[PDB]
């Protein structure tokens, strides 16, 4: 908890990454929010990092498969949040999970290119998003593919038309 | 966490997916009280004595 | 068959509509669940307020419960109007697809699904419309040696229709959407420029 | 927005009082989540026009066309094309306001975009369905002109003009994007409107809405609890109204953005992957081709058209 010459709020201090002009004690971010404070006794400046926070979500297989799940704690350290399978990424902490450096198509997002799925024991594993198989189709300026064998496919779509006539 | 999911969904069947069950916050454990130099003499020091 | 089998065995396949109806049902159930909130008032039930407080005091709490209920409805109605705008756009799209895919053959790329639109059929749904979109999609193709034109007596003959392709020994005309080799004839070509003008021009008697 | 954080500033007494108003902001936490989901769905509708990511050939046999000025540069720390960089680098907390990441990042968008560019450059319109096909770029052009009612004879007579005029136009586009800030306005306004709306939610936290204090926690320590409850309810009401107003405006904007992105998706099907004959649909002239590029918060197109330049009037019948 902080109180700097009457200024209050919460956060974590770290050595400042910015200089202040001699005019000021309090530096600010967009929409007038305190970013850093020059210490009232010592002529040094510290940045105030907000105490980390975020939502908590559970990455789970269906219950028709298994009861093995992992929990994602957004924007925090695993040291602040705990079983044996603990994985730390930039998006958050995963408990009941591991990580692989390969990319795959995925069902569950973590965010910023980071995926999750239930895979082989079958822990939740953090993965990179693949964007599908890479179709490195060859091309040439002397060759044309001409369809010979065609099929008729039928697909579906359901569109909204009307809502409940609520009174 | 699976029970957290069942209680957020109000379901005993959970489909494969991501569910929002809670909110995690880092809480303060200590405090920092910082004030200006008390070397700048206050006039009570002149009124008294 | 595959569509009916999928829709009946994979409930999420019906999700395109389940979300619409579930969101509307939830919005109405939400208006009902919210009635137990007192919105910070001394009691959640206006009839309790009236029996509990003398009228000059009841009026403060009466107005507070009403305002809270009013705001919940204002949010609901506002969202419903926004949804109505989106639903109307959907209804207009459904009408468009009937014109483009059901009673005609749209060439809009992948408009009613991947491929050319051959036909389509509507079905009813609570709160919506269901379509079966029938499309024509390539399965297998052969990559032929090609040229923009065929050279005949020094002139450049372009297809009047289609493209000139080759199987390794002979040149012929095929269409972009079907392999059906035609013999090159003067009645199947247009001449413009010559055999030096067309890059990659090849020899095949017209 | 964590509305309990925005309103309380981590106060225990506040949390117990927030519950008194029930779900007035709880429903907005739901609406904001819903908006973020809709914005992801919209990103997929406009960019996922290719079933799986596809790649360009290793050899850029593009007929003299400078498509490399459109396609992302793989050698850089940021795999963007000159067009993507000109828009990207020009277009622009403890209060409970955070921003969620996309799953599909700008670089990954550029990677799907590269697949679409690979498609229209070396497969042509047929890329849209069935296995991707291969068509020589020069022959795709003969088709693209016939596809708009223009004889292919123009390609053979004016092969150099066609590559040069296209390349000239692309260079002019890059010069405009880099020198005329208003050229980027179509997106710069979008990012500013959302940034301003959020900066407004933060700036307004300092308002007391006529309450004894703008700081909830100050009200709580200043007044005995039963008096604090009244002033706190007043401050909270103003804070709740602010986020509710914000959300409604964002829901409306989300609908308009989807309509624009759906239009972008349509143009992709009609100009990027096809030859629309619609008058002025992707700009004046007939549509021969088009190329997508990524953008922060948006989609960018280079719409390539056949436009008559000079004419003469003949006696007719
Ligand atoms: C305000 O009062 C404080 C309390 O004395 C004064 O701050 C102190 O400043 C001295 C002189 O710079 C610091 O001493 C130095 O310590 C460092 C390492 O700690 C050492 O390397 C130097 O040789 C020197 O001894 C001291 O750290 C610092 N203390 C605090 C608590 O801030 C300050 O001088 C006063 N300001 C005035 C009178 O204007
Ligand atoms: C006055 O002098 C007395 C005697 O030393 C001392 O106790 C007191 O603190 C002094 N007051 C001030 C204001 O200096």
């Amino acid at each position: 908890n902080f109180n700097f010459n009457g200024l209050t709020g919460t956060g974590v201090l770290t050595e400042s990454n910015k200089k202040f002009l001699p005019f000021q004690q309090f530096g600010r971010d967009i929409a007038d929010t305190t970013d850093a404070v020059r210490d009232p006794q010592t002529l040094e400046i510290l940045d105030i990092t907000p105490c980390s926070f975020g939502g908590v979500s559970v990455i789970t297989p269906g219950t028709n498969t298994s009861n093995q799940v992992a929990v994602l704690y957004q924007d925090v350290n695993c040291t602040e949040v705990t079983g044996s399978n603990v994985f730390q990424t930039r998006a958050g902490c995963l408990i009941g999970a591991e990580h692989v450096n390969n990319s795959y198509e995925c069902d569950i997002p973590i965010g910023a290119g980071i995926c999750a799925s239930y895979q082989t024991s079958q822990s939740i594993i953090a993965y990179t998003m693949s964007l599908g198989a890479e179709n490195s189709v060859a091309y040439s300026n002397n060759s044309i593919a001409i369809p010979t064998n065609f099929t008729i496919s039928v697909t579906t779509e359901i569109l909204p038309v009307s809502m409940t006539k609520t009174s | 966490p699976l029970s957290e999911t069942k209680c957020t969904l109000k379901s005993f069947t959970v489909e494969k997916g991501i569910y929002q069950t809670s909110n995690f916050r880092v809480q303060p454990t200590e405090s920092i009280v910082r004030f200006p130099n008390i070397t700048n003499l206050c006039p009570f020091g002149e009124v008294f004595n | 068959g595959k569509i009916q089998d999928s829709l009946s065995s994979t409930p999420s396949a019906l999700g395109k509509l389940q979300d619409v109806v579930n969101q509307n049902a939830q919005a109405l159930n939400t208006l009902v669940k919210q009635l137990s909130s007192n919105f910070g008032a001394i009691s959640s039930v206006l009839n309790d307020i009236l029996s509990r407080l003398d009228p000059p005091e009841a009026e403060v709490q009466i107005d507070r419960l009403i305002t809270g209920r009013l705001q919940s409805l204002q949010t609901y109605v506002t969202q419903q109007l926004i949804r109505a705008a989106e639903i109307r756009a959907s209804a207009n799209l459904a009408a468009t697809k009937m014109s483009e895919c059901v009673l005609g053959q749209s060439k809009r790329v992948d408009f009613c699904g991947k491929g050319y639109h051959l036909m389509s059929f509507p079905q009813s749904a609570p709160h919506g419309v269901v379509f079966l979109h029938v499309t024509y999609v390539p399965a297998q193709e052969k990559n032929f040696t090609t040229a923009p034109a065929i050279c005949h007596d020094g002139k450049a003959h372009f297809p009047r229709e289609g493209v000139f392709v080759s199987n390794g020994t002979h040149w012929f005309v095929t269409q972009r959407n079907f392999y059906e080799p035609q013999i090159i004839t003067t009645d199947n070509t247009f001449v413009s420029g010559n055999c030096d003008v067309v890059i990659g021009i090849v020899n095949n008697t017209v | 927005v964590d509305c309990t954080m925005y309103i309380c500033g981590d106060s225990t007494e506040c949390s117990n009082l927030l519950l008194q108003y029930g779900s007035f902001c709880t429903q907005l936490n739901r609406a904001l989540t819903g908006i973020a989901v809709e914005q992801d769905k919209n990103t997929q509708e406009v960019f996922a026009q290719v079933k799986q990511i596809y790649k360009t050939p290793p050899i850029k046999d593009f007929g003299g066309f400078n498509f490399s000025q459109i396609l992302p540069d793989p050698s850089k720390p940021s795999k963007r094309s000159p067009i993507e960089d000109l828009l990207f680098n020009k277009v622009t907390k403890f209060n409970g306001l955070t921003v969620l990441p996309p799953l599909l990042t700008d670089e990954m968008i550029a990677q799907y975009t590269s697949a679409l560019l690979a498609g229209t450059i070396t497969s042509g319109w047929t890329f849209g369905a069935g296995p991707a096909l291969q068509i020589p770029f020069p022959m795709q052009m003969a088709y693209r002109f016939n596809g708009i009612g223009v004889t292919q004879n123009v390609l053979y007579e004016n092969q150099k003009l066609i590559a040069n005029q296209f390349n000239s136009a692309i260079g002019k586009i890059q010069d405009s994007l880099s020198s005329t800030p208003s050229a980027l306005g179509k997106l710069q306004d979008v990012v500013n409107q959302n940034a301003q709306a959020l900066n407004t939610l933060v700036k307004q936290l300092s308002s007391n809405f006529g309450a004894i204090s703008s700081v909830l926690n100050d009200i709580l320590s200043r007044l005995d609890p039963p008096e604090a409850e009244v002033q706190i309810d007043r401050l909270i009401t103003g804070r709740l109204q602010s986020l509710q107003t914000y959300v409604t405006q964002q829901l409306i904007r989300a609908a308009e953005i989807r309509a624009s992105a759906n239009l972008a998706a349509t143009k992709m099907s009609e100009c990027v992957l096809g030859q629309s004959k619609r008058v002025d649909f992707c700009g004046k002239g007939y549509h021969l081709m088009s190329f997508p590029q990524s953008a922060p918060h948006g989609v960018v197109f280079l719409h390539v058209t056949y436009v008559p330049a000079q004419e003469k009037n003949f006696t007719t019948a």
